[PDB]
Parts: C-alpha cells; structure tokens; sequence
C-alpha cells in the first residue's frame, strides 16, 4: 500500500568527521600481541561522511549507490532504524534484498519484489503499519536469524561484496554524545556472511514512522564509504583489534 | 655417514647425514556439526502427487545434500543416471536443486531421458541433450491402484507444435487435427486432449504405475549453497598427527590451549603467519598447534682410521621422542656422559663434546 | 548394431598406467552387496558400444 509523503520540508544534509571509527576485522583469524598489516576496502580514517537527519519537520530517505562498500553508523534510540533495503533497481525488474526488525525476528529475504517509492513502518501511540511493498511476486532465497538491536546505543555497520559474499558486520558502542561521535576506538565484529551472488548497486535504508499527521522521531544515521588502501592493526593480548592506523592517511602513519 | 660424504672413509668429525621427523600416526578430519537436512520427507516421500504435464517443481536450496538416503532405499525400483556418478553425489556442490515429481505408467519410464521421442516427451515434459540428474522411480501398486479409476492423475496426449526443453502447460484449449474450423467447440474432429491413466488392479507388470521424481542441478556462478554431507572423525590430543579443521589441513601436535578465542575466531597466527591454534568446530575448543619434533641428525665418530663406533645426535629433539643423554642442543644417543672435563675434540653444541678413549660426552 | 567392442564403464578403483584389467567380476554399485550374483545397482562391467 504505496502512500506519498506531501509534508516534506526542504533542508541540505549535514556533514561530520569520521574520527578514528569504522574499524572491522578482516577475517576471522585470531591474533595476540602482534601488529597485523592487511590491504582491504576499509573505511579511511578522518574521511567525509554523509549525515542524513529526522527531526519533528525533515525525513531522509534516499537512494544512495552501494559503491564498493557502505560504512553505516546510526546513534539511536528507540528503534527508529529496524532495517535495510539493498538491490539495483528495487522493482518487478532486479532482484532486490530485503533487511525488517519487528517484535518477532529480523527477516533477510532475497526476492524480487517491486518496493514503493517511499517505503516505512508505523509506530502509533506497537506495529500495526506493514506497508513496504505493496505486491510480492517472487522468491529466491531467504534467511532468519536474531534481533540485533541522548542517545546510549551507537550501532555501527560495515557491508561488503566480494564474489557476492555479502558480508555483515556490526558492534554494540555505549555512546553519551546527542549528536556527533564519539572519541575512540572500537573494532567491528563480523555477524554472518551472505553468499547470495546477486547484482548490488544500490542500498536504502527503512525507517519506522510515528503518529501522535505522522509524527517523526529524533534520529541521527551516517552512511560511510569504503575505499580499498592498507590499514596496520594493532591486536592486544586478548586477540581484540585496539587499535589502528591509516597507511594513506598522512606521512607519520605511513 | 659415508653414504652422505660420498666415501669409503671418514675423518673425526661430526657430520648431519639425515632430518629427523616425528612422522603423524593418523589422519584426523573435522568439521562443524551436521544438522539442516534438506525436507525430502515432503518432496519425494508426500502423500498426493501431481500429472505428468504439471509437474510440481520443488527447490531444494541451503541444505545438505544427504544422498545416501534416497541412493541406498530399497522400495525405489530402479536408480538410473545420465550424466552424474552416483557413488559422488557426496562430494558435489551445486547451487540450488531442482525436485520434480510426476506420475507415469510402466513403460513411459524409457520416455523419461534427453532426446527421447515418446507420446509424453513431446507433449508434457521435454528434456534437453545434455541433461544432469538422476531419475528414482518406484511401483505404486500398492496406493494408487483403485477398483473404481484413478483418473486423478492426467497426461497431455496432443499439442499443436513439440515442446521446448523444460516447459509446462498449464492451458486446457481445443486440440485441432484437422482442416474444420473449430472455435474451443468440440465436433466430429475436435477432442479435449487431456485423458486419464489406466492403473487397475487386474493389471500386470508392464501396466503398473510408476510414480517418478526428478532431480535437475544447475551449476551457474552463484555461490554452492548446495553441498554434500561432511564426516567428522574423532579427536585426538597430545599426539603427532594430521589434522583437517575445516580444510585447514597439516601436520602437528594438539594439546589444551588457555588461549581465549574470540566467539567468532576460528584460527589463530603467530608473528610469522604460521596458524599455531584452531578452534574445534564440532566442541567449542582451542587447540594449541606444536610442530612435531623435527630436527637435524647428526652423527658423532672418530676417523675410521681408529674405530667404527658412533654417536648420533637428534638436534634440537627431547630424549622421550626418540648412553641417552639429554644435551641442551638435543638428545644424543651412543655416549656415555663421563663426569670429567678435557678439551675439546668433538663438538656438539651448548658446552658438551664428545670424544674416543667407547665415546665419551 | 556392432555389439562386439566393450568398455569398462564402472570400477572400484584407479588404474596405474600401462595396467591391464581383465577382471570380468561383478560391481558392487549399491550398499547392499550383489552377494556374486547380478541384480539392483549391479550390472555388467562392460557395456557394447551402440
Ligand atoms: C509517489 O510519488 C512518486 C513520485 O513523486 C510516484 O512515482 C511516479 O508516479 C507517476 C504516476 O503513476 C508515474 O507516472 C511515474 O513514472 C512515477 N515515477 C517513477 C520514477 O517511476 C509514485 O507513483 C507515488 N506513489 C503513489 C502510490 O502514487
Ligand atoms: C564533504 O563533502 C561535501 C561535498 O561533497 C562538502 O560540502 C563538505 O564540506 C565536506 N566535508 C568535509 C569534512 O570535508
Ligand atoms: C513481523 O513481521 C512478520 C513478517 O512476515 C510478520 O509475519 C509478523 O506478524 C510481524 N510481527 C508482528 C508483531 O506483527
Ligand atoms: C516472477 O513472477 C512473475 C509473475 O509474478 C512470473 O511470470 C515469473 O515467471 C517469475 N519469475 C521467476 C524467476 O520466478
Ligand atoms: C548491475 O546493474 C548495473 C546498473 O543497474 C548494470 O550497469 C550492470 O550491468 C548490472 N550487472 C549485472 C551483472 O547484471
Ligand atoms: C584481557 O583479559 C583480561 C582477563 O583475562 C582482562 O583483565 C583485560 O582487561 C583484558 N584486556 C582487554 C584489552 O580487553
Ligand atoms: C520418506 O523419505 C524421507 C527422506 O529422508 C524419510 O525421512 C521418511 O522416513 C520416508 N518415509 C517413510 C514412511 O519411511
Ligand atoms: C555439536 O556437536 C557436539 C558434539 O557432541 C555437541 O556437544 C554440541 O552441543 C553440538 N552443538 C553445538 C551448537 O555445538
């Protein structure tokens, strides 16, 4: 059940720094008290990432090209985010990807279906609003797995494609900033790969609408992209990457 | 010794004439736990089937292929393939599986082949020239012979025009042989081409059902989600043997590690890249890697000149894997360590050496 | 239909090069053993050519 959006206000993006964060483990090999050198399509550090708001009146809900690889942060609470939308053409057309978060599990199914133009969620003050896609025709492959979900919770993200392996990566940070990031440093532990081997090009992001006309929550989320350079991670004791370095950053690092 | 120095005779001297290796005892392979078996209970084993000519296609994907089962039951009458091994059904990885059932008689089991020309081929269900699978196939006597018809299960008899590889038909339109002009009415020359089987009991071998289902594997670019079953073996600790921890293969000792792993780990590397602890997948373990106890041999003699006696020395190798001492540069084997000290005639490492009065250490 | 030419369609094992085998004895393609007498999952080893 397709519905426009005719209350839209007009407002340019914000823009932040990405600070010493976007830190994801390469691979899955444990290491200790060694400094570890590996070429990968990282996140550079103090690198120019998009900032996207929602504030009650703006709403953000673009389509943005999957590049090589997404950096997404999101400093939130309540659960505004509950899902992801990836997929070339997002119609009858292409196979799309389809990420939703509810009280029962998160969904990950891979299926051609034609989304609306702005797909959402509800929220009235519970779900009782399932109106994403307004047909579903197909199916291909499909997953279950678990929830994985001032603002206190910072939920970091990192996407790859490689062969199709569509890999996800995530970590729980306590924040306390209301708006920007914080200062530190925390690596990404991988969750799941996803070898689905399908065409991705471009990715969108589902949020949860609220009603009090449609109410709208206060909500941060950064969309970081990742370039392919080296990176000098350093591994503590324990086997936990804590700390990092941008060989292209500036000379001393290189 | 003089194999090694190419000559009959040998100066005093010690001289390395061969490596010692721990050789490994067995072959240890394993793998995470076996469990998501693909639901073939629903697909080859339900209760009502479907016509030739609509053919119910089932996807079999992201599960273990587990054939041993449907390869080795004794109430599927015959076991035929084309283009596949049977006995390596275990070992092939596919990308989806295609599981379609239907219901043909007892000699229309022949039609079910690439290429073949038959009155189902043609016109229900065509297969192409190079074709992958195996067909199982079962006599039904028991369940779908009916006294009073079972007409349930139908088949195309006629089409305008030969079917292409891998098409259903689902239309139910006028079959026309002739010049009338017929507009869906049937008439003199205008039949409904669909008509239903024969399975009687009165009838014999040669007119008995036989309910069939296919399986057809495409092996495009996508990813192998579809595999074959894996076998984990037991485990072994504290023991020089091979090892296979999720392909990572090699030749090491495994012993309880107090490393602490972390809950998505499952190798570890040292400094120079060499993996020197595995996380057993089947029980969440760390399992430290020590290289088996290689090292240098070396062999201890006087000139031949004197004597023919030897030492041999196992560098760098405890006494316990191999007139034993226990040097610091490693066991040795042949000399008995005398209390005194002297020069120096024969060196072997760490302040010790050796000596012929018997040879001394 | 010349009939008079077989080739060894199915064996247990790998052949060595320059190894003849000459062993017309039944195969055991299935679990349960043919018990040295054909019948399911067990054929000739030799099959003429078409
Ligand atoms: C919501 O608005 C969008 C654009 O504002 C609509 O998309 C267009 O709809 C018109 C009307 O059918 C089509 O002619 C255009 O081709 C559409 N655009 C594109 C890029 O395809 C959308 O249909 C609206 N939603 C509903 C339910 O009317
Ligand atoms: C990021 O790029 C945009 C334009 O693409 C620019 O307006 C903005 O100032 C840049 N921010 C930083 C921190 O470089
Ligand atoms: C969550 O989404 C699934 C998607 O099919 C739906 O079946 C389920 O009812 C939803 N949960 C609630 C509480 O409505
Ligand atoms: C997709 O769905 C359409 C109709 O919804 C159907 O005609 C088409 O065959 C389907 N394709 C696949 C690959 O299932
Ligand atoms: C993927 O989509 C992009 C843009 O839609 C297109 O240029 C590209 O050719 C597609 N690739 C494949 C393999 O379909
Ligand atoms: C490493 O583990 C020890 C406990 O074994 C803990 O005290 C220490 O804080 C940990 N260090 C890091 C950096 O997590
Ligand atoms: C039918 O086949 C499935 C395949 O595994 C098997 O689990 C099931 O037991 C079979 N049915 C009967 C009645 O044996
Ligand atoms: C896997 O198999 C082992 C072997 O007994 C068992 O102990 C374990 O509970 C199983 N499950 C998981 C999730 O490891």
């Amino acid at each position: 059940q397709c519905v426009n959006f005719t209350n839209r206000t007009q407002l340019p993006s914000a823009y932040t720094n990405s600070f010493t964060r976007g830190v994801y483990y390469p691979d899955k090999v444990f290491r200790s008290s060694v400094l570890h050198s590996t070429q990968d399509l990282f996140l550079p550090f103090f690198s120019n990432v998009t900032w996207f708001h929602a504030i009650h009146k703006r709403f953000d809900n673009p389509v943005l090209p999957f590049n090589d690889g997404v950096y997404f942060a999101s400093t939130e609470k309540s659960n505004i985010i509950r899902g992801w939308i990836f997929g070339t053409t997002l119609d009858s057309k292409t196979q799309s990807l389809l990420i939703v978060n509810n009280a029962t599990n998160v969904v990950i199914k891979v299926c051609e279906f034609q989304f609306c133009n702005y797909p959402f969620l509800g929220v009235y003050y519970m779900e009782s609003e399932f109106r994403v896609y307004s047909s579903a025709n197909n199916c291909t492959f499909e997953y279950v797995s678990q929830p994985f979900l001032n603002f206190k919770n910072l939920s970091e993200f990192v996407f790859k494609n490689i062969d199709g392996y569509f890999k996800i990566y995530s970590k729980h940070t306590p924040i306390n900033l209301v708006r920007d990031l914080p200062q530190g440093f925390s690596a990404l532990e991988p969750l799941v790969d996803l070898p689905i081997g399908i065409n991705i090009t471009r990715f969108q992001t589902l949020l949860a609408l609220h009603r009090s006309g449609w109410t709208a929550g206060a909500a941060a989320y950064y969309v970081g992209y990742l370039q392919p350079r080296t990176f000098l991670l350093k591994y503590n004791e324990n086997g936990t990457i804590t700390d990092a370095v941008d060989c292209a950053l500036d000379p001393l690092s290189e | 010794t003089k194999c090694t120095l190419k000559s009959f005779t040998v100066e005093k001297g010690i001289y390395q004439t061969s490596n010692f290796r721990v050789q490994p005892t067995e072959s240890i392979v394993r793998f995470p736990n076996i469990t998501n078996l693909c639901p073939f209970g629903e697909v080859f084993n339900a209760t009502r089937f479907a016509s030739v000519y609509a053919w119910n296609r089932k996807r079999i994907s992201n599960c273990v292929a587990d054939y041993s089962v449907l390869y080795n039951s004794a109430s599927f009458s015959t076991f035929k393939c084309y283009g596949v091994s049977p006995t390596k059904l275990n070992d092939l990885c596919f990308t989806n599986v295609y599981a379609d059932s239907f219901v043909i008689r007892g000699d229309e089991v022949r039609q079910i082949a690439p290429g073949q020309t038959g009155t189902i081929a043609d016109y229900n269900y065509k297969l192409p020239d190079d074709f992958t699978g195996c067909v199982i196939a079962w006599n039904s006597n028991n369940l779908d012979s009916k006294v009073g018809g079972n007409y349930n299960y139908l088949y195309r008899l006629f089409r305008k025009s030969n079917l292409k590889p891998f098409e259903r038909d689902i239309s139910t339109e006028i079959y026309q042989a002739g010049s009338t002009p017929c507009n869906g009415v049937k008439g003199f020359n205008c039949y409904f081409p669909l008509q239903s089987y024969g399975f009687q009991p009165t009838y014999g071998v040669g007119y008995q059902p036989y309910r069939v289902v296919v399986l057809s594997f495409e092996l495009l670019h996508a990813p192998a989600t579809v595999c074959g079953p894996k076998k984990s073996t037991n485990l072994v600790k504290n023991k020089c043997v091979n090892f296979n921890f999720n392909g990572l293969t090699g030749t090491g000792v495994l012993t309880e590690s107090n490393k602490k792993f972390l809950p998505f780990q499952q190798f570890g590397r040292d400094i120079a890249d060499t993996t020197d602890a595995v996380r057993d997948p089947q029980t969440l373990e760390i399992l430290d890697i020590t290289p088996c106890s290689f090292g240098g041999v070396s062999v201890i003699t006087p000139g031949t000149n004197t004597s023919n006696q030897v030492a041999v020395l196992y560098q760098g190798v405890n006494c316990t894997e191999v007139n034993v001492f226990q040097t610091r540069a490693g066991c040795l084997i042949g000399a008995e360590y005398v209390n005194n000290s002297y020069e120096c005639d024969i060196p072997i490492g760490a302040g010790i050496c050796a000596s012929y009065q018997s040879i001394i250490a």
